[PDB]
């Protein structure tokens, strides 16, 4: 129970990895 | 993502996947254009790391340190760097780690400041500039990515041009940043010098000299040299100083930093002149003039026939990146060893003559990196001879004539390596054996009269045996002794400074040994590049590349035959030879710090004096970092010295025993994996294999290097800070 | 199977016997960890093989009626024979004999 | 300065989560 | 710290006495031991490329021996390597076990 | 010897003779053998020369002069009956009968 | 750096070395024959210092010397201890080279390197005046070689 | 066309044995690209004696006939 | 995997398949040699590259070359 902003940063890092896969799928955009 | 390396159902794929990750010329689908492009991007991704790490160096000094308490009393206050925080550390050791000024645990600074300058006090100052440096580094990276984007790529006619940035990049960097550097060091850091604080709003309003510009504009005389400065000086109080553009002493200044920023200001004046004389030389050598000959891509000219131009034939040197790297890491290495040699006789820092631990850490740092750059230059030179050389084009010159008779050169180099050994080490064995028998006088002592002549050049007028600068009446001595020679003679006639020390036996025989090791190292670095396309043991060596195991264990054996094997052999000599130079240099200061110079020139003649007085006596405060009683500050270092001998000896696992034994053992481990119940459900991905014959020696060289580096990185700090 | 058994035995006797060396050398340079290791220093050492020496102390007379002395004075406790210089001593194990004996076994 | 009130109290996880994250990220990359 | 360090006071501080040979052999056994580091690390391929240059100098003056100069065998190099790693790796402790025990005898 | 100043190795041991100290246990073995006078050293040495020569004239006998067949070596049964009884047995008995009549001089 | 007959800091080393040797010298009885040789050994010690004093020697007591070619010190380098090494070594080397010239012929080359007739080893004494004759024969070696070397390809 | 048993000089496009003196073991008319085997005294690292060689290789080594007294 | 390339120095003394462990090479009738055999390696996919034919290869410079290439399960000689 410490560092709430760090928890949000770890969560957004996992979401950025998922969005990276989505970016690979989009490609042309 | 290399496909040929991808189809490798073993763990080895990852190793080269990181080992050949920077090996861009051997990736799959590699072309001529993409090589320079991605390597250019790595240049920009490398300088960005340098500036990010510089920003961190400045950030931790701003956030932690007693530098404001240091500028007042810089001798007594021991310098600090960054705070230490570790829940593993015992309180008994942290009570000794915290000493000096701060209350928090802070380590001892080793990287002593080069940019002395002012300090900008402590009011929202250094972390802002560090953030600006970091953001400039990031934008530098983003600018590289901007160049990578389509339609914004520079063509090959931007790197491979005699008429290109070889002109404007040269005369433009250390020239604009020369007038800027001079104008922003001797005037921006003139408050640190004298105390003439100037806000960044009126550079014109604040002239340091009594008169500015107008005396310089006159062609008769600068009217700036007729101004001396008093010896008494403080950063805040001038103490009788009479400002001048040039303030040369010619001698050891009271404050160790330069000569009142003389040397400093003279640099970029000379460097700007270096560009004024160079930027005009090669500018017309280029001319941006396309060749009139259309015999280079037309239908009319086919086949080989003739070259593109008798003067133009230099594409093998400009097209190849390994040759350009072999020269960029070579000339910089010449200047690197020169820079290292110019940090003990001409110290540009203040209070280095009074400091002890910090000085011994910077010289050997640049010394080891000098040896590194030398090896990198020669390794890429070998790669240039393998993947880029062509005997059909460079025929009839002197470069192709070399390797038609190079065996004679290798013979002379081998003879030198044997000669300097049988006598240097032979003398050493005589020294030890005759000193052991109780007869140090029977020892065949040696006197480097050549190196003693350097002391005669210092202007001593009491010698009297027809040596240089032995009489002030000689016209050669009278010539140009009007201004700076008075400080010269006064600065060298002292046993307290390091301007040309005394030289004798224990001083010569090590220089003889350094010549031995360096000449041997030179031969080893050169022959590996010469016999790179082929030899008598293996003439098809060109039919592979740089990193390959062997040709086959037959015909006597081809163990360690590739050019990469020559590199892996060369690194061993690098560490030991560059360690000989340091083992020698570590006595030329600890002998005078204790004042007992009679220890060296009397005991260093034999190796036993090197064994008992250095590897044993100086290591007392090192090993006594954490005695079985009260551990103190030198604990972390006394631990590293052990962790070093671990990592170093860890390399002996990868170097003494080869790879097949590990194959036969890993197969037993894999058998036990699936045969064991419960654990049989767990399955891997890439098949477990041992390291490659090339990667084995490379990783073991990594251990033999970093373990040896830490072996000497822990002894210096503790042994020098234990006795001072 | 033979070498697989010996392999795991070697690794267990290595990651501990020399592992404990890394451990203790860490505890000292780290600080107060070696201080709290003293109770463990009482462990292992004088825990095993101590009773073997005590067997040999009481071996004469009891399990050796025709012997008026032990196998060697390295067994007899507090019994020291000196001829101007010490000949043998009741080798009181302790501190790190369990350490070096397992470096040996490794 | 900050002493024991600003950034040094959040460092414990900063100096260790990036190693764990880096090994995890590179392992996910090689698993691809 | 207390073992390999305090022993130099009985092996080196003996030149003024009669135990000087155990210091020379001590410092000279490291020589042959590190001389084993020449064979246990390098390979016959590079050294065989090293002879043929010397044999070229030997063919320049015809001073090349009839017995064709070749490198050591791949197995013989390791046999000599362990021979020196042991000889240089025993004579040091041979000089050490015979160093202190005479001074503290 | 005095050639190159090496006479510093002559350790002052005492007994009117200087030289190099020995750690081979020769003096302890000789004292445990009852040897006192120097004459008993030379007689043993001259008696060792004879046994040393006889073995050269033996290894040169069963070969260039004689030679047992191959059948003489499969007698491992007859070999252990002479190594455990002729060498180990008579050896442990011959030296036993010595230190019973040579113990009292020590 | 002054010579040791005038360097007061060198004779003190002679006194100090004999002083360290004297404590070992006095513990034993001088009348014993096995230790009467120590006086002859210290006689060798004494007879050694006087010759080195003539050579310029370090003020510290560590006796230095000259290799620049100075005619006053040619005895430490140039003439004696140097030229004889060159001659003696090369008297062996050019003798070996002459044996290399006679290393061919009909009898096997391996037999004429190793199992040589002792007579060639007895002829070794031929080279009294190597210099220029050896230079002629080494010219002929390079000549008859006719640049016949290894490929290095 | 030259007679067998001639003293050879190796000028093979690959093996730069710059005129290593050797003798022709035999001459074969089978007509291939690398036929001639010669006694090569310089025992290569492989260990054998005679290897195959081209038609280039040797032209002549005596160079004289009647002026060679 | 590995890349097998046969020189023109072949004498056809079958030294390859004699030495060779898993029979990478193969003797084929040829019209330009003394004995009349030539070594050919069809099963280069199964080649391991142990380099034991260059030992038995007679010629001054060997006649059977195998340049080191990629590594697969067939070329690593592993049983798992
Ligand atoms: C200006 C510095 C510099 C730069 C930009 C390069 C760049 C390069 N080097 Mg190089 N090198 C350098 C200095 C440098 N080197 C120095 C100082 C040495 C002497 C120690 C070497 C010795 C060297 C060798 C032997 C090799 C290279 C190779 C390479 C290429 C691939 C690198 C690699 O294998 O992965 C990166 C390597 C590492 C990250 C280091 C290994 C593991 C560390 C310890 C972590 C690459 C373009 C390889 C090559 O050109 O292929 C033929 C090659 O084999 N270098
Ligand atoms: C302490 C260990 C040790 C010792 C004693 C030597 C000694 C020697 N090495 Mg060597 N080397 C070593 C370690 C060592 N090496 C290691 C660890 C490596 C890397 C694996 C190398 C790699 C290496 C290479 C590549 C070469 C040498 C060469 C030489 C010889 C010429 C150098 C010389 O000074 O002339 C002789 C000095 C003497 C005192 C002769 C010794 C006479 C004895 C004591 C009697 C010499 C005998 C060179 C060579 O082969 O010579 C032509 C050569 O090219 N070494
Ligand atoms: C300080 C250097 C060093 C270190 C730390 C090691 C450590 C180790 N070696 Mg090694 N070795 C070394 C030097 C070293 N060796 C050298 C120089 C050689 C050449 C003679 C060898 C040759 C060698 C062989 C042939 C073998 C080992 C094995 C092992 C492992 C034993 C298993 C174990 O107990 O794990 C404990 C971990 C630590 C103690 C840390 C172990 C990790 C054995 C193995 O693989 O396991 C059975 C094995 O067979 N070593
Ligand atoms: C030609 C290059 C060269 C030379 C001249 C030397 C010379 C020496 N090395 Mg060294 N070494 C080299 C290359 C070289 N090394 C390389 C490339 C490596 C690998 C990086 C090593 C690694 C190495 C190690 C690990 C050690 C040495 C040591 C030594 C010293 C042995 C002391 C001795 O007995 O001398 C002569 C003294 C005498 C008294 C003669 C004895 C007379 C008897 C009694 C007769 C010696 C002066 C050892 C040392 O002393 O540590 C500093 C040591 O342990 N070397
Ligand atoms: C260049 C510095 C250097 C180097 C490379 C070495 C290297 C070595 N030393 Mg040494 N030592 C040094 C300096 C050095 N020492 C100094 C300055 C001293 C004090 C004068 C000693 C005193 C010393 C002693 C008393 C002994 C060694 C021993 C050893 C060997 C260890 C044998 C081994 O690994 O088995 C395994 C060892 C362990 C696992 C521990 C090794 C080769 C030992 C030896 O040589 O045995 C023959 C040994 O007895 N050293
Ligand atoms: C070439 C010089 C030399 C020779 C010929 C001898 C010969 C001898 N020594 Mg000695 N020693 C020497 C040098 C020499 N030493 C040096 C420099 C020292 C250090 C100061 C010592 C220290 C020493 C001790 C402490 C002892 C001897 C002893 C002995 C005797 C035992 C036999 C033996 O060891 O066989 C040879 C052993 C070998 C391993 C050589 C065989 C292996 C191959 C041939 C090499 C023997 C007659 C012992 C004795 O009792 O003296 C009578 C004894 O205890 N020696
Ligand atoms: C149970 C067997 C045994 C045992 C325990 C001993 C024990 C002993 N013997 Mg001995 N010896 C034996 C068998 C044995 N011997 C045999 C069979 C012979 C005939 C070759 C000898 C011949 C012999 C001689 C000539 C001498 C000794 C001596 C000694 C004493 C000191 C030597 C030593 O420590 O090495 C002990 C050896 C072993 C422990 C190995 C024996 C193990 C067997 C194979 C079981 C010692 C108490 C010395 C002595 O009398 O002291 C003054 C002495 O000079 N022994
Ligand atoms: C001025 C002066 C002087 C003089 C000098 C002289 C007389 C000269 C010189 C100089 C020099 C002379 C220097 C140098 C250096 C060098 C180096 C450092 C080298 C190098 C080389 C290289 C680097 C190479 C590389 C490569 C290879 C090997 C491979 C391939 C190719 C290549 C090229 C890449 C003096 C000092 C006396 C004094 C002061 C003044
Ligand atoms: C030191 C030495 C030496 C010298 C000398 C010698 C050699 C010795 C000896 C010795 C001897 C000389 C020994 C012995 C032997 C003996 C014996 C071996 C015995 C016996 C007896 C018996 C066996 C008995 C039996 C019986 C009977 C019959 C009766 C009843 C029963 C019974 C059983 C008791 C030398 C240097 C040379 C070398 C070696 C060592
Ligand atoms: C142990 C050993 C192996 C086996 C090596 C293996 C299995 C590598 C083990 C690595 C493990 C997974 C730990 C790796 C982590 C390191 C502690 C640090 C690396 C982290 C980064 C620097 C990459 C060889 O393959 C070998 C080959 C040739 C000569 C000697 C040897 C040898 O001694
Ligand atoms: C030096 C070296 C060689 C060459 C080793 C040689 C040439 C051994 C030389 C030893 C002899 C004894 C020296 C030559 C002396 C002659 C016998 C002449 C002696 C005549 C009188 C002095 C008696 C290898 O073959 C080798 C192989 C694999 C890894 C490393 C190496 C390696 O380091
Ligand atoms: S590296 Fe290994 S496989 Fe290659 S020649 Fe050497 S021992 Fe043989
Ligand atoms: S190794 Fe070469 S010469 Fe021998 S049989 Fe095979 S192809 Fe022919
Ligand atoms: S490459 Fe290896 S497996 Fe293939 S034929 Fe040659 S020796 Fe045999």
């Amino acid at each position: 129970m410490i560092t709430d902003n760090q928890v949000f940063v770890a969560l957004i890092m996992a979401l950025v990895c998922g969005y990276l896969a989505v970016k690979l799928a989009k490609q042309l955009a | 993502f290399s496909q040929a390396l991808a189809s490798d159902p073993t763990t080895r794929r990852i190793w080269y996947g990181i080992a050949t990750a920077h090996d861009f010329e051997s990736h799959d689908g590699m072309t001529e254009e993409n090589l320079y492009q991605k390597i250019f991007a790595s240049h920009f991704g490398h300088l960005a790391i340098i500036f990010l790490w510089t920003s961190g160096n400045l950030f931790h000094v701003a956030w932690q340190g007693n530098f404001e308490q240091w500028v007042a009393n810089p001798l007594k206050t021991k310098p600090l760097a960054h705070a230490i925080w570790d829940p593993h550390f015992g309180q008994a050791a942290l009570k000794a780690f915290t000493r000096g000024d701060t209350v928090a645990n802070i380590s001892y600074s080793g990287v002593y400041h080069w940019w002395y300058t002012i300090g900008i006090r402590n009011n929202v100052e250094l972390y802002t500039g560090a953030l600006g440096l970091l953001v400039l580094s990031a934008v530098f990276l983003l600018a590289g990515w901007l160049h990578i984007q389509p339609k914004f790529k520079p063509s090959l006619s931007w790197f491979k041009n005699n008429e290109s940035r070889l002109n404007h990049h040269l005369a433009g960097l250390f020239g604009v940043s020369s007038l800027a550097w001079t104008g922003h060091l001797v005037h921006v850091a003139i408050p640190a010098s004298r105390g003439q604080h100037v806000g960044w709003d009126n550079f014109i309003m604040t002239p340091p000299h009594p008169a500015g510009l107008q005396p310089f504009f006159t062609g008769n005389w600068s009217v700036y040299a007729q101004s001396p400065d008093s010896m008494q000086h403080v950063f805040g109080t001038s103490q009788g100083a009479g400002t001048a553009i040039l303030t040369f002493l010619g001698g050891f200044h009271p404050q160790t930093q330069s000569l009142w920023l003389t040397d400093m200001a003279h640099h970029h004046l000379a460097i700007a002149v270096i560009f004024i004389v160079a930027g005009h030389m090669y500018r017309t050598n280029f001319g941006i003039g396309h060749n009139l000959k259309t015999i280079l891509e037309a239908h009319r000219p086919p086949s080989g026939r003739l070259g593109k131009g008798h003067i133009g034939i230099y594409q093998t040197l400009t097209n190849s990146l390994h040759f350009q790297l072999g020269l960029a890491l070579a000339s910089l290495s010449v200047v690197t060893s020169l820079v290292a040699q110019h940090m003990y006789a001409m110290p540009p820092y203040a209070y280095m003559a009074f400091d002890y631990v910090t000085q011994s850490a910077l010289y050997t740092h640049h010394q080891y990196i000098a040896g590194l750059l030398i090896v990198g230059a020669f390794a890429h030179g070998a790669i240039f001879f393998i993947r880029d050389y062509d005997p059909e084009q460079n025929q009839d010159n002197v470069l192709a004539r070399m390797l038609a008779h190079k065996e004679a050169v290798i013979s002379h180099l081998s003879w030198v390596s044997l000669f300097l050994g049988f006598h240097t080490l032979g003398l050493y064995v005589h020294n030890d054996v005759v000193v052991a028998f109780g007869n140090p006088e029977k020892q065949i002592l040696i006197e480097p009269i050549f190196a003693q002549w350097i002391q005669a050049t210092s202007g001593k007028m009491l010698y009297g045996f027809q040596v240089l600068l032995s009489s002030s009446t000689s016209n050669a001595s009278v010539a140009a002794q009007q201004l700076w020679l008075p400080g010269w003679l006064e600065a060298v006639n002292n046993e307290s400074n390091s301007l040309f020390l005394t030289i004798g036996p224990g001083d010569f025989l090590v220089h003889h040994a350094i010549a031995l090791g360096l000449h041997t190292t030179t031969l080893i670095l050169v022959k590996g590049a010469l016999d790179a396309r082929g030899s008598k043991l293996m003439p098809d060596k060109k039919d592979f590349g740089y990193s390959f195991p062997c040709d086959g264990p037959g015909r006597g054996g081809t163990c360690d035959i590739s050019a990469w094997d020559a590199f892996y052999l060369a690194m061993f000599w690098m560490l030991n030879t560059i360690g000989w130079v340091t083992f020698y240099w570590h006595w030329k200061h600890l002998s005078l710090w204790q004042g007992n110079v009679a220890q060296f020139n009397e005991s260093s003649t034999y190796l036993m004096g090197w064994l008992r007085d250095y590897l044993w006596l100086n290591s007392s405060p090192l090993i006594n970092g954490y005695n079985p009683y009260g551990m103190n500050s030198l604990a972390v270092w006394s631990w590293m010295f052990l962790f070093a001998h671990l990592v170093w000896a860890t390399g002996f696992m990868f170097l003494i025993s080869w790879r097949g034994y590990w194959q036969e053992l890993i197969e037993t481990l894999a058998w036990a994996h699936e045969r064991t119940p419960l654990a049989n459900l767990i399955r891997w991905k890439d098949k477990p294999v041992a390291l490659s014959i090339v990667q084995a020696r490379l990783v073991g060289l990594v251990h033999f290097t970093v373990g040896y580096i830490l072996t000497y990185a822990a002894f210096v700090i503790a042994s020098t800070a234990g006795k001072f | 199977a033979i070498i697989s058994h010996l392999n795991w035995v070697c690794i267990f006797l290595g990651m501990h016997s020399f592992g404990l060396y890394i451990h203790n050398d860490t505890m000292r340079a780290l600080g107060r960890a070696q201080d709290m290791f003293s109770d463990t220093a009482i462990q292992l050492q004088p825990v095993f093989a101590q009773w073997i020496q005590q067997i040999h102390t009481l071996a004469p007379g009891n399990t050796a009626v025709n012997a008026l002395a032990t196998a060697s004075y390295a067994f007899g406790a507090d019994t020291v024979t000196v001829g101007s210089k010490i000949a043998m001593m009741p080798i009181k194990l302790g501190t790190a004999d369990f350490m070096v004996h397992h470096i040996h076994a490794f | 300065m900050s002493a024991s009130y600003l950034p040094s109290i959040l460092v414990p996880t900063v100096g260790l989560i990036l190693p764990f994250a880096s090994m995890a990220i590179l392992f996910i990359a090689i698993e691809k | 710290r207390d073992f390999l360090w305090a022993q130099a006071s009985q092996v080196i501080q003996s030149y003024g006495s009669s135990l000087s040979a155990y210091g020379l052999m001590f410092l000279g056994a490291h020589f042959v031991w590190a001389f084993s580091l020449m064979f246990l690390f390098s390979g016959r391929g590079y050294w065989q490329e090293l002879i043929e240059s010397i044999v070229w100098a030997h063919n320049k003056l015809k001073v090349a021996p009839a017995i064709a100069p070749r490198a050591l065998s791949i197995t013989q190099g390791r046999a000599v390597g362990v021979a020196h790693y042991l000889l240089g790796g025993i004579a040091t402790t041979w000089a050490f076990f015979l160093a202190r025990i005479i001074a503290v005898g | 010897w005095p050639i190159v100043g090496q006479q510093i190795l002559n350790a002052d041991v005492g007994g009117g003779m200087q030289g190099i100290q020995i750690t081979s246990g020769l003096f302890q073995l000789w004292r445990a053998s009852g040897i006192v006078n120097e004459l008993q050293l030379y007689v043993t040495a001259l008696g060792g020369l004879g046994m040393a020569g006889l073995m050269i004239f033996a290894g040169w006998f069963h070969y260039h002069k004689a030679a047992p067949k191959l059948e003489w070596f499969q007698n491992v049964e007859s070999m252990l009956n002479h190594h455990l009884a002729g060498l180990l047995g008579l050896g442990s008995l011959s030296w036993a009968g010595h230190q019973i009549h040579v113990s009292l001089p020590i | 750096l002054t010579p040791c007959q005038q360097s007061e800091a060198f004779h003190k080393r002679e006194i100090n070395e004999v002083r360290t040797l004297e404590n070992r010298q006095a513990n034993y009885e001088a009348n014993s024959p096995s230790y009467l040789a120590l006086q002859s050994q210290i006689d060798q010690v004494h007879k050694r210092f006087d010759k080195y004093g003539t050579l310029l020697c370090g003020q510290d007591g560590l006796p230095h010397l000259i290799t620049d070619g100075d005619w006053r010190h040619a005895r430490e380098f140039t003439i004696p201890a140097l030229l004889f090494l060159y001659i003696t070594g090369w008297i062996g080397w050019v003798g070996r080279s002459y044996l290399k010239y006679t290393k061919e012929t009909k009898n096997p080359t391996e037999q004429e390197i190793i199992l040589d007739v002792p007579m060639a080893l007895k002829y070794m004494l031929s080279g009294f005046l190597w210099p220029l004759s050896a230079w002629q024969e080494y010219r002929s070696g390079q000549l008859l070689a006719k640049e016949d070397e290894i490929t290095v390809s | 066309m030259i007679k067998k048993g001639s003293l050879v000089k190796i000028l093979r496009p690959e093996s730069f044995w710059y005129n290593e003196v050797g003798t022709v073991v035999n001459v074969e008319t089978s007509k291939v690209l690398y036929p001639v085997l010669v006694r090569f005294d310089k025992v290569n690292y492989s260990g054998l004696n005679s290897t195959n060689f081209s038609l280039d290789e040797l032209v002549e080594i005596k160079v004289e006939i009647k002026s060679d007294t | 995997a590995h890349t097998v390339k046969i020189y023109d120095n072949c004498i056809g003394c079958t030294q390859c398949v004699r030495a060779c462990p898993l029979d990478v090479l193969e003797m084929v009738p040829w019209d330009g040699c003394k004995a009349g055999q030539m070594a050919s390696a069809p099963r280069t996919e199964d080649c391991v590259g142990c380099k034991r034919c260059e030992t038995a290869c007679p010629t001054d410079f060997l006649s059977i070359r195998v340049y080191l290439g990629g590594e697969t399960t067939r070329s690593m000689g592993l049983a798992y």
